[PDB]
Order: structure tokens, then C-alpha cells, then sequence
């Protein structure tokens, strides 16, 4: 669960 | 365009009425149809736009890679079923390179090419990184030309928010969290991800003595999701 | 029609990954596409139905709901903000009401005239009183016949599951909670609605101890659904 | 939040 945005 | 006839203003009431509404491909509908009115985007009218196609596209990629780990179990023992799981794939495939084409032909008609201020212009430019990421994800004779595409547009929103933005500045610290992304999972270098977003986290923090309180809610936000990503990564 | 061209077991094969991908108007599209081929549905193809245009429909209900509440408040003091909320409600509408009457239509072409078990006749007249009351959710010259339509086919049907059904029979007991809502918010008469929630939970309760362990999950599910009802209106 | 099914 890497994040981007 | 079928949006041609109605208001710019209106066109922007009702990208916020499907906001609340959770109505996201509508949002895009009515922020596409704005953006060809062929005036500059506000602040507030690109974050409208980027909402929109974020959760338009989110959606594609989330049951994309539903349906390609279904596939992929079915080319292990696994039974023969037929070509339906590679046909729904190949189709929520097409939509959402669709959807990425749209996006990536409203940035370069015209808003890349307007912009000139550094918060709009590498705004886009992170735009433009994030629909060719999304075209890498799926791509298998032509994902080395999109991952490139994706870099040169990451690349250059960096060079100008280096330049031009406080190192605090949340469209900097986005563009930053993303690119780090693209080199961990895309480009095949953990190590450039890894330090890419502890530089970013480092000099953000260094700046926030500068900072009035309660006006980067949004900063702070993204400022714990490189912290997330470094703590998952290492 | 679009669907036309696929084998009955591919659109059900593809329907089932829709629905794993939670990519419901999909679901429904190649359900409609199944049902158009002139064959029976099975107990299995027949929740496959239901559920995907349940949740297209919810959607589409709940973005109304948002637009109307804003709406309202826009006709209290409130500023004149022009006709795009009126206009956007509109939109949202005029899709919903397209949908249910995609659905009416399934149901009338043929799906309830050639069903003769009573799990199948009352599934399809549930599911007609269902849109005929999501039609008159949002009507206004109208809503008188299409809120009788309603009954019409919510009375069918539990006159057929009284005569034909145990009364823990999960599809009796979804008919009457729905029934129940049915009297409370649209025809009201909260009265019949509770009362038709207690003897519906009682007589089901009576009839436990026929029942085998672990093989009625989705009828202990719909009572503690009639007795939650219950609870909020008494 | 009244049910339906
Ligand atoms: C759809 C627009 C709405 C919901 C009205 O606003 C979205 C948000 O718009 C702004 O936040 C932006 C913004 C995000 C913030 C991190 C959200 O912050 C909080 C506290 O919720 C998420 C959004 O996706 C958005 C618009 C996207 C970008 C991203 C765009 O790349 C092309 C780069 C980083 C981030 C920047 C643009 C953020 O400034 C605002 O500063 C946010 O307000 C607060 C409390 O911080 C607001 O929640
Ligand atoms: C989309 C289909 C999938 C998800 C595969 O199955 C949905 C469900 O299909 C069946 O459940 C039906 C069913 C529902 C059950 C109450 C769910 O039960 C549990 C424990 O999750 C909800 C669904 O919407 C569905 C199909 C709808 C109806 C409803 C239809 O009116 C026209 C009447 C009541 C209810 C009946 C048909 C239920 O039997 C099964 O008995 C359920 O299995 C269990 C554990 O009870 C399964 O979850
Ligand atoms: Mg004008
Ligand atoms: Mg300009
Ligand atoms: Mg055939
Ligand atoms: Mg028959």
C-alpha cells in the first residue's frame, strides 16, 4: 500500500 | 464537444455538484469540457480537474489489476477456462488507456503550453508523469517509450519546482511522493525512490518553521505518506 | 443489442468477474445481455441480476438524494445560485429512470411470464416492485400510478410466498422487508410496514428449528435486517 | 438507515 497522490 | 453549449461557470458549478456527489466521471465530463472553453484553470478549477480523472482512472487500474491477477492464476495446473478472463481484461484495458489518452490530450491542448506560472505549469507536468505511469502500469514493444515519456514529464516538474518552489510546497511534495513511486515500481529503482523521498521529506521538514499554522493541512498530509512509503520500503 | 454476439456462458463467466471487480454496470450489462438470449435464469444467474443493477441503481439513488438535498436548501434566505442544480438533478434522474425501466423491461421481456417456481416468480415480482418504487422515490401527475404499480407487484409476490414458501425462505423474507419500507416511506403507512416486520420476524423465528446449521446465513441475515427496521421505527 | 435487500 504504497501511496501517490 | 458535447459540453460545447453549456456555461464555463456553469460547467465548474456542477463539476463541485458531482464532487459531492461522488458522480467522478461526470466531474471529468464537465472539467473537460471547461478546460476546452480554452481559458487557464484557477488553482481551485485544476484540483477539480485532477480529482476527477484521478478517481475515474483509480477505479480502471483497481479492477484492471483484479482481472490481471485472475489471468495470471489462470496460466499457472489451473483449468482451462476459456479467453473471457483476457477479453474483460483487454476491454477495462481499452477504456482506461482511453481515459489516460484524454487527459494526456487536454494537458498538451493546451494547458502545458499556457502555463507559466511554476504552480500550474508543474501541476500539468505531474499530471502528464502521473496518465503515462498509468499507460506503463499496462503496457508490455512499447512500455520503455511510455516509462520515458513518464520520467521527461516527472523530470521537468521537478527542475522547475526545485527552482521556483518552497521546498514545502505541497504540489512539490506531491509531484516528489509520485516520482519516487514511478522509480520504486516503473523504472526498476528502489534505491532512486528511496532517496528521492527522504531528501523531499528532510528539506520539507527543515521549512516548516516558516509555516503558518493550519495552512498546509495539505502539506502535512503528504509529508506523512513519503514517511509512509519510506517505512514500507526500508 | 451489444451483447448479442457473445455465448450466453461467457456473459455469465464475465458477469461473475464484474462482480469480483466491483465493476457493476458491467455486471449488469452482460446480465441484460444473458437474459436477452431467451433462456431461463438459474437461482445463481437470477442474484447475479439483481444484484448489478442493485448497486448501479443505489448509486445513481444516492448521487439523487445528494442533489436534491442541495436542491431544497436552495429554495429556503438562499441565494439565487441559477438552474444547474435543477439541471444536474434532472440528469442524474433521467438516468435512473432509464435504468428502471431497462430493468421493468427485462422483467416483462420475459423473465416473469415463462417463471412457474415460486423462488423464481416471487424473485422477478420483488424486483418489480423494487424499480416501480425507485421510479417513485423521484416522481411527482404520476407518482399515484406508478406507486399502485408497486404494490401490484410487491402483493403478487407475497401472495405467491405465503401459498408456496417456508417462511424462513430468504427471498420471502427479502420480499417483506422491502414491502415493509415499501408502506413506511412511500405509501405511508408506517403501521403496515411494522406491522408486516413483526409477523414476517416472528413467523420466521417459529420455523428455525427445521432448519439446518450454517445453511441459512442469508435468512438470519434479513431478520436481524427486519428486527434493525423494527428497532429504528418503534 | 432503514434496510432494504
Ligand atoms: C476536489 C477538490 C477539493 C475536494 C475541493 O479539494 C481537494 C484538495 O485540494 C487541495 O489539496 C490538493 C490535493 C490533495 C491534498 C493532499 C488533500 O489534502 C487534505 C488535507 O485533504 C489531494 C487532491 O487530490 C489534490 C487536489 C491533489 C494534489 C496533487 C495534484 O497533482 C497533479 C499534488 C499534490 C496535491 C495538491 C494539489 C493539494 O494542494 C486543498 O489544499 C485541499 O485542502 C486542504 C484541507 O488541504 C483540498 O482537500
Ligand atoms: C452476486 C452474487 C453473489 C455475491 C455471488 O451472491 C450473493 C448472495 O446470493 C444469495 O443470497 C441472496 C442475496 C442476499 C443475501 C441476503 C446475502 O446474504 C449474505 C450472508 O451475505 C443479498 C443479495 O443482494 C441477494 C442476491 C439478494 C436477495 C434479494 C433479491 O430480491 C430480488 C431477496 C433476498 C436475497 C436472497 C435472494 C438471498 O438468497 C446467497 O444465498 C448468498 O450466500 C450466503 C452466504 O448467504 C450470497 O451472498
Ligand atoms: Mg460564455
Ligand atoms: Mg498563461
Ligand atoms: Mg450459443
Ligand atoms: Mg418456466
Amino acid at each position: 500500500e504504497r501511496h501517490t497522490c | 464537444g458535447a459540453m460545447g453549449s453549456m456555461e464555463r461557470a456553469s460547467l465548474i458549478q456542477k463539476a463541485k455538484l458531482a464532487e459531492q456527489a461522488e458522480r467522478y466521471e461526470d466531474m471529468a465530463a464537465f472539467m473537460k469540457g471547461a478546460v476546452e472553453k480554452g481559458e487557464e484553470l484557477s488553482c481551485e478549477e485544476r484540483n477539480l480537474l485532477s480529482v476527477a480523472y484521478k478517481n475515474v482512472v483509480g477505479g480502471q487500474r483497481a479492477a484492471w489489476r483484479v482481472l490481471s491477477s485472475i489471468e495470471q492464476k489462470s496460466n499457472e495446473g489451473s483449468e482451462e477456462k476459456g479467453p473471457e478472463v483476457r477479453e474483460y481484461r483487454e476491454k477495462v484495458e481499452t477504456e482506461l488507456q482511453g481515459v489516460c489518452d484524454t487527459v494526456l490530450g487536454l494537458l498538451d491542448s493546451h494547458l502545458i503550453k499556457e502555463a507559466g506560472d511554476a504552480e500550474s505549469r508543474v501541476f500539468y507536468l505531474k499530471m502528464k508523469g502521473d496518465y503515462y505511469r498509468y499507460l506503463a502500469e499496462v503496457a508490455t514493444d512499447d512500455k520503455k517509450r511510455i516509462i520515458d515519456s513518464a520520467r521527461s514529464a516527472y523530470q521537468e516538474a521537478m527542475d522547475i519546482s526545485k527552482k521556483e518552489m518552497p521546498p514545502t510546497n505541497p504540489i512539490r511534495l506531491g509531484l516528489a511522493l509520485n516520482f519516487s513511486v514511478f522509480h520504486y515500481e516503473i523504472a526498476n529503482s528502489p534505491e532512486e525512490a528511496i532517496s528521492l523521498a527522504k531528501t523531499t521529506f528532510d528539506e520539507a521538514m527543515a521549512d516548516l518553521h516558516t509555516l503558518s499554522e493550519d495552512s498546509y493541512k495539505d502539506s502535512t498530509l503528504i509529508m506523512q505518506l513519503l514517511r509512509d512509503n519510506l517505512t514500507l520500503w526500508t
